[PDB]
């Protein structure tokens, strides 16, 4: 869908869209992994990998440390980098300048 | 915090020993009983402890090789849970106040002529204490022997007594027996003279390019094992129809015997049996299992006297148990004195009789008959807790004692450390009893084995580890025709029929404290701490109601893999509990699903649900004594199965029973192997790339290796039976830990080397088995040694692989390039540090490892450093600068327990060596060849030498 | 993989045809700075460019040609290192008779 136009300029379907490809990409990286992992050259080497409740828990307590992590940021420092920004306008006001 | 170590204090003798050199370990021999028959076994003392257990190259039954209990005893020693005091009553007493009771008690005996005394020991073939019993009865006149244990050969004294109308015993030389009959005789297991047998025939299946003979094997079995594997031509008949099998075969031969309807199979079976045979008289033999009754032993002398096998590979010895006897009859016949109460004093040496006898005689209610019961158990056993004055026996590693092997030879049983927690031997009681209290066990021995031998005669025997003028001489008793043809002969029927059959690793349940006979994984079921009711497939679908149809796992070849997809998921069928209802008892335990198994029957293993064992097993598997039955001890008549839902969770190693399709294990056939033994290889290598010689082409320059040592080993896929004795030897050896059942379920098995089954074949409900052991393959251009950061993985000067333990960070990437899957994680903290015991059990040449390390195979690298500076200490001491190492001079612990002799290691570089002639053959090859990897560790492609009339 | 590749049914390399892209683009975009530099005085660039675009097209030259080699040196360590034998026989065939010294 985000071939199209109208998807592009839609926000609720660009945050859908967004969270869809997160998940996915953990899937991903679980397929190349985990599954590749799991059944070898050996048949009598197989086994199967059912991850427990602490790991789970460490990948929120990521999630946590990068948001705590941001929310420091946006506390203290500016989000936008404004010399950037003020020279941004100063190249569109000679541009509208020259037409 | 500081001081990098703290202070190790060290403290030495106060006298020295006079012929240790301390830091050298020191062999002895000594003698290991499994079901009252000895083996001679070369046990090791680092100082003054026993540490390994290796065999004795001179002992008869133990020809350089153990089996797994025989390794695991070692363990068995350091259980924390052994008897340590004398318990009158579960209280704590003393050894003088049982010998005051003892004497007191027996005055009252004397009184009487014994007549309320009895004893109960097990198969009992020490001439020691054989000779204190006799001497006991003919002080106490009406005294009873009754000797009794779980695993005995009943049937065996049984079926001579008919034959030949005498005892006699039987043994069997494989090595002149071209052609070899089994009747439910597993003889490739652990037993009497298991190691002697095993060994015969797998020097008589080593087939090389010189080669012209190979001898054949014919099993007739109700559940598979590991004498079915080795087998060129297998029948799962069922267990009650195997007297009629051998009736009929009898009958075929032209000799006396009783034909039997049986399905068309088993007629072409008994075709091919009788064909071979009168081909090869005088080089055939005709084997009985002790569970078939007596009258199939009875037919099998029949049959190999009329052969002519008789004083060619069938033998006939006096009997070497001392006194043979029914032992189920008399353990009946002292049930019944103990439920008239006729008995007044029963003194038990060791054999668990509350937990071991059949559940239909109530052993345990009538105990409590007669007043005074005694037990040595050596642990504070079932019947010891329901017993008066427990006596905590000695263990065979730190006592006196004697024992005879089959064939009869009289080993000593030498010790190797005063008794730990104390603890007398039976020798010992018997003079108590006798009225010679605190009678050294040493003083016994000596004085029984003295004047029969001599002093220097005791001398030769405690260097050496046999005895030479002891021997079962060679007789030659008569056939009675009459007797054995005039016998009913019983037919199957009933319907559903149970086995009992001895666990492979817990032998009567002796073991179930063991960790390592615990955790080993079954042969042919991979199953650990646990107990299943094993049975096939289509017995599964029919008695239990699941919903697949059996008759898809039949097919071609064009067909295979979608079998094997059907066979992976009926696999997930294991766990449901069913209610077996056998005789007025409901056993409920879990089933298993084993394809060889015959149909109709259901083979349970014997050794679990045991309440008072050690720490390790203390409520393990499902007991099946209660349901065992006195009138059949070994076989069935009918039950109900009674499917209930509510399944169990049954651990196992492999979880996938089929090779897909894939190079892992090669078969062939002798009559093509004769013309060209390398007709394999260049077979799939035609079918995967056109051409008979793969052309592999790598990248990598590797190592020379041509002026060095470069160690090597061979696996002979031909000789190798499942035994799982390396396992053990190898858990042993290099102080593996123990993880639960529950990290096995993981998957977090902690095993330098694995057995693996493949059932493969046709129908897959009458499948072939291939076991192959996988080590470490030691390649040249190891993968797994590019990819650890910390070069904790590197490569030897001899071509060896090092695993450095204190390098390695844990990253467990040096596991995920291993293409076999050899190498194993401390995922957790397995190794014991609290358990003083266990801590005395390791050997101190192997670092125990921690948390967050990795081990794999190490081609035992302690005895490969021990001789190359053995070598290099001989050759600077004579001047020579040459630093040559013999051949036989290493010997990994994974070599040496096999009996059948199917691991070589040695030099490849050496030409003369034995690895080097066996890596020169026409059918050696290297698992993964296509991973350009070069393995060291080889194996030798499976021959087999099948009839024309079967196959044709 | 059909014109080139083919030719080798034993061999295949998932990164190949990426290379030939990025080859090919290293090849055009030389190919367009030297017809630029022959028709640099045609009255129309001479009146509409200036040397940024130049600039520009030397840097997108600089920048695809580490990205060939960044691909080239990618599939050689993959296949040098995991020494598997179907993947091998190809840089055996160019590291042979003298075609090392191409490499
Ligand atoms: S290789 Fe191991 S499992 Fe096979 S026969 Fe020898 S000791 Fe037994
Ligand atoms: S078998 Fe596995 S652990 Fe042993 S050398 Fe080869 S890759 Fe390494
Ligand atoms: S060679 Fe040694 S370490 Fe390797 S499997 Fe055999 S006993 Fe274990
Ligand atoms: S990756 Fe290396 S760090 Fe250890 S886990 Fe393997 S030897």
């Amino acid at each position: 869908p985000l071939w199209f136009k109208k998807v592009r300029q839609n926000i609720p379907a660009l945050l859908i869209i967004s969270l869809i490809v997160s998940v996915g990409m953990w899937l991903e990286r679980y397929v190349i992994i985990v599954i590749s992992l799991e059944r070898d050259f050996l048949p009598s080497s197989w086994d199967i990998y059912i991850p427990t409740i602490w790991d789970w828990s460490l990948y929120i307590g990521t999630f946590g440390l990068f948001f705590t992590l941001l929310f420091l940021f946006i506390r203290v420092l500016p989000m936008i980098n404004i010399f950037e920004m003020r020279l941004f306008l100063y190249q569109e006001t000679e541009k509208a300048k020259q037409r | 915090a500081c001081t990098y170590q703290p202070r190790q204090y060290i403290a030495p003798f106060d006298r020295q020993p006079e012929g240790r050199v301390p830091g050298i370990p020191q062999y002895f021999a000594s003698t290991l009983t499994l079901g009252g028959y000895g083996t001679g076994v070369l046990v090791r003392s680092n100082e003054g402890r026993p540490t390994k257990v290796e065999g004795n190259p001179r002992h008869p039954a133990s020809l350089g090789g153990t089996d797994l209990f025989a390794q695991a005893e070692i363990l068995t020693m350091y259980d924390p849970d052994r008897s340590t005091t004398v318990l009158r009553q579960g209280v704590p007493s003393t050894w003088a106040e049982f010998t005051t009771t003892l004497g007191n008690a027996l005055t009252a005996a004397r009184a009487t002529q014994g007549a309320g005394v009895r004893l109960l020991t097990t198969t009992i073939t020490s001439p020691s204490l054989a000779a204190q019993i006799e001497q006991f009865l003919q002080a106490y006149p009406q005294a009873r022997w009754y000797q009794y244990e779980p695993i005995n050969r009943d049937n065996v004294v049984a079926g001579a007594r008919l034959a030949f109308g005498r005892d006699v015993t039987t043994r069997y030389d494989l090595s002149a027996a071209q052609v070899v009959v089994s009747l439910d005789a597993d003889f490739l297991a652990p037993g009497p003279g298991f190691v002697a047998y095993a060994r015969a025939f797998a020097e008589r299946r080593k087939v090389r390019k010189d080669s012209t003979t190979m001898n054949r094997l014919y099993v007739v079995e109700a559940s598979p094992s590991t004498t079915g594997t080795a087998a060129d031509h297998r029948l799962p008949l069922r267990a009650d129809a195997i007297a009629a099998f051998t009736g009929a075969l009898a009958n075929e031969l032209g000799v006396g015997g009783a034909p039997a309807t049986l399905s068309p199979k088993a007629e072409e079976f008994l075709r091919a049996i009788a064909r071979d045979l009168e081909e090869h008289r005088g080089q055939s033999v005709v084997i009985a299992g002790d569970q078939q009754p007596p009258i199939v032993h009875a037919l099998a002398h029949l049959i190999n006297a009329e052969l002519g096998n008789v004083g060619q590979t069938v033998f006939y010895h006096e009997p070497v148990e001392a006194r043979p006897t029914n032992q189920t009859e008399e353990l009946v016949a002292l049930v019944s004195e103990m439920a008239a109460g006729r008995v007044e004093t029963l003194i038990m040496i060791g054999g668990n009789p509350v937990y071991n006898a059949p559940g239909d005689l109530r052993f345990a209610d009538r105990m409590a008959s007669v007043p005074l019961t005694i037990h040595l158990s050596q642990f504070v056993d079932e019947t010891s807790a329901r017993a008066t004055w427990h006596i905590p026996q000695a263990h065979p590693l730190e006592s006196w004692g004697d024992a005879r092997a089959f064939d009869g030879t009289a080993s000593i049983v030498q010790p190797l450390i005063e008794p730990l927690y104390g603890g007398k031997t039976a020798n010992e009681l018997l003079a108590a009893m006798l009225g010679q209290p605190e009678a050294e066990s040493y003083d016994l021995v000596r004085s029984f084995w003295l004047e029969q031998i001599g002093e220097t005669g005791w001398q030769v025997a405690l260097a050496n580890g046999v005895i030479a003028e002891t021997v079962a001489p060679v007789i030659e008793p008569t056939l009675n025709e009459g007797a054995i043809r005039a016998t009913p002969i019983p037919q199957p029927g009933d319907g559903v029929e149970i086995v009992f059959r001895p666990d492979p690793s817990l032998f009567d349940g002796f073991y179930a404290n063991n960790g390592w006979l615990q955790e080993l994984p079954r042969p042919l079921t991979k199953l650990v701490w646990d107990n299943a009711a094993l049975m096939s497939p289509r017995t599964a679908i029919k008695l239990l109601g699941l919903p697949f149809n059996a008759d898809r796992l039949i097919g071609t070849e064009a067909d295979d893999r979608e079998r094997q997809q059907y066979l992976e998921q009926l696999s997930k069928v294991n766990g449901t509990i069913a209610r077996i209802e056998y005789r007025g008892g409901i056993i409920e335990i879990p089933i298993w699903l084993l394809p060889g198994h015959a149909e109709d029957s259901i083979t349970l293993n014997l050794g679990y649900g045991r309440t008072h064992a050690g720490r390790v097993g203390n409520n393990v598997g499902i007991d099946v004594y209660p349901i065992r039955t006195s009138d059949s001890p070994w076989f069935g008549a009918g039950a109900r199965v009674t499917n209930t839902g509510r399944t169990y969770l049954l651990v196992s190693t492999q979880d996938h029973w089929t090779l897909e399709g894939r190079d892992i294990y090669r078969v062939g056939e002798f009559k093509k192997f004769k013309e060209d033994p390398k007709y394999i290889a260049k077979e799939v290598y035609q079918e995967e790339y056109g051409r008979e010689t793969p052309n592999y082409q790598s990248l990598q320059p590797g190592d020379d290796y041509t002026g060095r040592n470069a160690w090597g080993m061979t696996i002979n896929l031909n000789a190798c039976i499942g035994c799982n004795a390396c396992v053990v030897a190898c858990q042993a050896e290099n102080n593996i830990a123990v993880v639960g059942k529950d990290q096995v379920s993981r998957g977090r098995e902690m095993h330098w080397i694995r057995i693996d089954r493949y059932f493969a074949g046709e129908d897959l409900d009458n499948p072939s088995i291939y076991m192959m052991p996988v080590n470490c393959m030691q390649c040249e251009k190891a993968p797994c040694e590019v990819v650890c950061p910390v070069a904790a993985t590197v490569h030897d000067y001899e071509g060896l692989n090092n695993m450095v333990y204190n390098r390695c960070v844990g990253t467990k990437y040096c596991s995920n390039n291993c293409p076999y899957k050899v190498r194993r994680f401390n995922f957790l903290q397995y190794s014991d540090t609290t358990t003083e015991t266990f801590k005395l059990a390791f050997n101190p040449d192997v670092t125990v490892r921690i948390r967050g390390v990795m081990e794999k195979c190490t081609y035992c690298v302690q005895r490969i450093s021990g001789a190359r500076i053995a070598a290099k200490r001989a050759a600077v001491q004579a001047g020579q600068s040459s630093y040559v190492i013999s051949d036989g001079a290493i010997q990994t612990a994974c070599e040496q327990a096999c009996p059948t002799g199917a691991i070589v290691f040695g030099d490849i570089n050496d030409s003369n060596s034995r690895v080097a002639k066996w890596k020169a053959e026409g059918h050696n090859y290297g698992l993964l060849g296509f991973l350009n990897t070069v393995p060291r560790t080889t194996y030798l492609a499976r021959v087999r030498n099948p009839s024309e009339e079967l196959e044709k | 993989f059909d014109v080139a590749m083919s030719l080798d049914p034993h061999w295949f390399s998932t990164i190949y045809g990426a290379h030939y892209m990025a080859n090919a683009g290293l090849m055009t975009l030389a190919f367009l700075a030297l017809m630029m530099s022959r028709v640099r005085d045609a009255a129309l660039f001479r009146e509409y460019v200036s040397v940024k675009p130049i600039h520009d097209i030397g840097k997108l030259i600089f920048a695809f040609t580490v990205l060939w080699t960044y691909m080239s040196y990618g599939q050689l360590v993959i296949i040098w290192s995991g020494d598997v034998a179907e993947f091998t026989p190809w840089y055996v065939h160019r590291t042979q008779h003298g075609w090392v010294f191409v490499a």
